[PDB]
């Protein structure tokens, strides 16, 4: 079957402030793997952005965006974008979608566990109070 | 000159390294087919939403005009007969994947 | 310093921009999200009520 | 020593498993709270007078 690498990349010459949207992406994946962690982040320290050795952005690019847990469809609309802010817009756009439901399953799991930490606790007061109250007065509330 | 290969709810991000283990064994034909050639490759292409085995076999325009070819490592077959690695490295966006 | 800060500034500022367009997504996003997460350890046929 | 031994392991393996037991029984039960909590503080948001 007929294929052709029409692999566009278009970038400008200056070169200097354009990697500091990409400082930004890895600031988001840090945030992530941090705050929901997946893989090891042993793999950030590996391939960083201050070693300039970067040889393929492109590709850089795309291994970021693909610890974010967006449907496949996503990242084929990641594909149809041609311009090069434009995907890394979406590329942070499906981080900072998913970053949402992280945070809030993780505030639900601690405000969750809290409240039990809270049942059990007002019954541990309950229970001093009660054994407290249960060789000092006898009181004789009966028949 | 190769019949496109069933992804089977395996996504392949690009330059992530991944495995694909499909149930079929109709894959591993195509397998048997590429170890006469001097340097073996595979390609990977994306599926269209609500997935569907059967119309990939009928029809080709379930998988998206997208691909990435890249080459094969090596074969380990552990519990499945179809254990083939995969890997986004040549990009490409076919004009008519027909 | 000023160079640092207006990039930095920029940075932030189209980021936060970029993030109150992916704000405008739906709660309703959210909650199917949650929706998942009930479907994921619950599981089992419709024998309910 | 053997003696001793295949009982030790055996109680090893016991041990785990009512343990095991125990960790599949509260996880379950936070998985199924996370559920619950869902379903009352987004989902249902009525049944009241």
């Amino acid at each position: 079957m007929v294929e052709v690498e029409n692999v566009v990349h278009e970038d400008f010459q200056v070169t200097e402030e354009v990697k500091a949207l990409t400082a930004e992406i890895v600031k988001t994946i840090r945030d992530i793997i941090a705050l929901n962690p997946l893989y090891r982040e042993s793999v950030l320290q590996m391939m960083q952005a201050g070693q300039r050795v970067v040889d393929n952005p492109i590709y850089l690019s795309d291994m970021g965006a693909a610890l974010t847990g967006a449907e496949s469809h996503e990242l084929q609309d990641v594909l149809e974008e041609t311009n090069i802010p434009k995907r890394l817009y979406k590329a942070l756009s499906l981080l900072k979608k998913e970053f949402e439901l992280s945070k809030l399953q993780q505030r639900l799991g601690r405000e969750v566990e809290e409240k039990i930490k809270q049942t059990h606790r007002k019954y541990l007061l309950q229970e001093q109070l009660k054994i407290i109250k249960k060789e000092l007065g006898l009181e004789k509330d009966d028949k | 000159h190769l019949p496109l290969i069933a992804i089977t709810r395996n996504p392949v991000f690009p330059r992530f390294i991944k495995i694909i283990e499909v149930k079929n064994k109709k894959l591993v034909e195509l397998l048997r087919r590429k170890v006469r050639l001097a340097q073996p490759y595979v390609g990977v292409f994306l599926k269209r939403d609500d997935s569907n085995e059967s119309d990939v076999v009928e029809s080709l325009d379930e998988i998206y005009h997208t691909g990435t070819f890249a080459q094969i490592h090596e074969m380990q077959d552990l519990g499945d007969k179809l254990r083939m690695i995969v890997m986004g490295h040549r990009r490409v966006h076919i004009s008519r994947q027909l």
